[PDB]
């Protein structure tokens, strides 16, 4: 039930640091879990990052975990995904989502997140 | 109105930047409201009519065929004496009690030990309504226990309680949760009419303040979303309840062998439930990792009190237990 | 949930081109909904609480003060046939039951009717709790009626009753008027639970129907906005209670005089209210102006129906006082 | 909370008759009780007719009564105002309003109505 825009996305070298932001125009942003999924050429989606409504819990993939941290922030209205030590798998595109107030916690699945969005590109 | 509003405070109750307003219901979801317990006294007095109906019609008549007592108590022998310390001093002497009955009537122990016990019995209710009671109750606790295992068994949070506080208070009610709760909280109310007006010559002690207290935590947890984590409590709580009122069926029907293995069977279940899963489950998921998931609350701090209370008064009863199992071996 | 769609048919209840749709609340206007009713069950048991603490700590104290008996019945004399009979036979001998038993027993009338009395006083509850209940009553009875008449003054429709049905179904809800129908359903639910459960050795007749019919008068004529009208039967039928509960009270209190006087009183005022000004009053604006402003609707052959019902009760009610006071005179 | 529109208006002899419409664009105009009122050159407003939503009651005004008839079709959801036998101080602006849902039937004061509307002219 809201608006997602992601930004942050860009091309960095090798053993990088990336912040992709993914702000909401509304007043319910506090009160969903957010997520972040990556898509890279061929097979599908991946999850890579999630989160509940307050940020004090947090839980990443079992690839990625280490080096991914996946933060909130309710006052401005946006969740920030910051990335240490990239890796050339990493190159693709990552989409921002969140739970759709009945999906429980822990989901990582395509079907439990509703409010998609547009996305950026990532190239290491 | 204005005192409603002061006592419903949004920075007392729920955790921190989260309102009232944020659980109105919508299209989306839907949350429970304090409106949805006003059901529950018109469901306790239809609870409460269909116990009488089951009494008078259905567990009489298994009583009658099963060789129950249908008359009243026995008549004790007439004394002055010992009426007017029955009217006047007490009721159920004690042993300097009765050695100062015997002291004063010049009569044996056992003679005035005798005639109190008839008193009481004339005084106490009949074995049959015990026994409809006692029937009504195993039926009721036994339903009870079987809805809450099946709802339990398929819930995400029953085998990782920390889901209990991952989304919360943003969790919508579904209808099994629902009417579980209102099923808790008529079953609490029918017994409050039972208890308060449906005979006065009653006790008013332990089982009124732990009554009123399940009825507290019942109402407050289900007005404020707590409802994953209630289930939890009266599913445990109600384990160990099903098998005393069938203790107490078997001694009245005159099966000693059947009683003490009944009352042996259910005080393992009552320890082991309420005094070595209880701690280390709901006071585990309530203290410890609500602290860590939800953060500090002020409610919090009123919630874990009760709880604690309630154990405390379980261990109450264990003593009531050890001592009485000692003499059924 | 299907059932309870059927049994509120749009097309039985409202009338032609009205839908349960059109009654929902909006910013604009309130209506009644069934919702509202449930909180009836919750002020029922408030007020049993407020009528037993009354009975106990102030109605006591001011009938021991008026001396009042404060113990119990008295003791029939022992007698083998006669206890026999009584626990057989019957409690209260007509006269024809007094002959056989005299012939019987050959013994004189007046020592059997006695005897029986004295039993039947044994049954009966004492003087002091009949006295606090009255004292309740009376005060209720006497603060519903004023407010009634204190909100009744002020309405349009008092004087004029064809604006009870001008607007019908499309009537905003005060709110006076809400809290006079839930205060009116919570006494009759206090009355009920005051009835079913406190006291079992009572009688289940007239009085009863009396009150199912009440009940169900109150909530299906608020559930239908039919409330402007519920309004005068309320008022008009509570006027004459509050006198009897005062005459029992100066009987109890072996004031002759003043019963007898509070009796005619309570007697005339009965009669001319709901035998003089009910049927050319309600049954006039309820079975002539009805029909022509509102039209034909089913609901309407059921509702008329229970009034008249109520009138053939106050009817027989009235029978019952008119030989009454002809002692009394 | 309905827009009234009304229609009919015009200029006829002396002794005429004219039937002035009011229609509703809304599904609650079977729900409110209509009315007519008056406006004469000078003086202020006066109460013509009204009728409640059913159209089982009517009441006019004390000098009109006997020559207006007040009728509705919640069928078409529209009100008629027939005249009959019109004098020349009937020459006025006619103007259709609605009762606000909480004044009594009976009402003959122009507080006690919300939803106006432009009105027409009559002129005999
Ligand atoms: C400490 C050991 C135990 C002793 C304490 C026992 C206290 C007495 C408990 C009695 C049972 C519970 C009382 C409330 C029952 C009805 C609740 C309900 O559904 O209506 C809420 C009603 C309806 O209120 P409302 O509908 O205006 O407010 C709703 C607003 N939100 C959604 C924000 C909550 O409110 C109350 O009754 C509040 C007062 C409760 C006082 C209880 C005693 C303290
Ligand atoms: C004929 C002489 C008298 C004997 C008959 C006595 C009948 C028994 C009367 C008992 C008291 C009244 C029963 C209902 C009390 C609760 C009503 C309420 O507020 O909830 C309505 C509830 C809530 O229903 P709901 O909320 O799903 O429906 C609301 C829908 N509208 C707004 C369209 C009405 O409904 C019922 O309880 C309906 C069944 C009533 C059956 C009564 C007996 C027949
Ligand atoms: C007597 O020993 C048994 C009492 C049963 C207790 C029932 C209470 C259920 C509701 C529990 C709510 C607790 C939630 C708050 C935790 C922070
Ligand atoms: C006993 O004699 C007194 C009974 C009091 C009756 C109370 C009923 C009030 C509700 C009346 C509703 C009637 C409206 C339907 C008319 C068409
Ligand atoms: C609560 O919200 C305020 C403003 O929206 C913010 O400054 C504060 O950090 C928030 N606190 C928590 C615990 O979310
Ligand atoms: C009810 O409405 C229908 C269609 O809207 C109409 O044909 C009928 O005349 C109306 N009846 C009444 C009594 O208003």
């Amino acid at each position: 039930q809201v608006q997602l825009v992601e930004s942050g996305g860009g091309l960095v070298q090798a053993e990088g640091s990336l912040r992709l932001s993914c702000a909401a125009s509304g007043r319910t942003f506090r009160t969903y879990g957010m997520g972040w999924f990556r898509q890279a050429p061929g097979k599908e989606r991946e999850f890579v990052a999630a989160l509940n409504w307050s940020g004090s819990s947090t839980y990443y993939a079992d690839s990625v975990k280490g080096r991914f941290t996946i933060s909130r922030d309710n006052a401005k209205n946006t969740a920030y995904l910051q990335m240490n030590s990239l890796k050339p798998e990493d190159t693709a595109v990552y989409y921002c989502a969140a739970l759709r107030r009945k999906a429980e916690y822990g989901s990582r699945s395509i079907a439990d997140f509703d409010s998609w969005s547009k996305g950026t590109p990532v190239t290491v | 109105a204005g005192i409603l509003a002061w006592f419903w405070n949004e920075r007392f109750w729920l955790p921190h930047n989260v309102t009232w307003a944020d659980l109105k219901n919508t299209e989306e979801a839907t949350f429970p409201q304090a409106e949805d317990l006003y059901l529950a006294f018109p469901l306790a007095f239809c609870i409460f009519m269909v116990r009488l109906i089951f009494e008078r019609f259905v567990a009489k008549p298994c009583a009658i065929a099963l060789n129950i007592q249908a008359n009243g108590p026995q008549i004790a022998p007439p004394n002055a004496i010992l009426e007017k310390v029955f009217t006047a001093i007490t009721k159920h002497p004690d042993e300097k009690r009765l050695e100062g009955l015997s002291k004063q009537l010049d009569w044996d122990v056992r003679s005035i030990q005798r005639w109190f016990r008839q008193r009481r019995n004339q005084e106490k209710p009949s074995t049959l309504t015990r026994f409809c009671e006692s029937m009504w109750r195993f039926s009721f606790y036994l339903y009870v226990f079987t809805y809450g295992v099946r709802f339990l068994k398929k819930t995400p949070w029953l085998w990782n309680t920390r889901h209990c506080w991952y989304n919360y208070p943003y969790q919508p009610l579904t209808t099994d949760l629902h009417y579980y709760y209102i099923l808790e909280l008529s079953f609490y109310w029918s017994l409050m009419f039972s208890q308060f007006t449906d005979i006065k010559r009653k006790d008013f002690g332990i089982m009124f303040l732990h009554h009123l207290v399940s009825i507290f935590l019942i109402t407050f947890s289900y007005v404020n979303n707590m409802a994953r984590v209630g289930t939890l409590v009266l599913c445990l709580h109600d384990s160990a309840d099903a098998l005393l009122e069938a203790a107490k069926m078997a001694n009245y029907a005159k099966f000693q062998k059947m009683c003490d293995l009944l009352f042996v069977m259910f005080a393992v279940v009552f320890i082991t439930t309420r005094l070595g899963i209880f701690p280390l489950w709901v006071l585990n998921t309530t203290l410890f990792e609500s602290w860590e998931i939800v953060g500090p609350y002020p409610s919090w701090w009123v919630f874990n009190l009760l709880l604690l209370l309630v154990q405390g008064l379980n261990c109450f009863w264990s003593y009531l237990i050890v001592k009485i199992a000692c003499k059924a071996v």
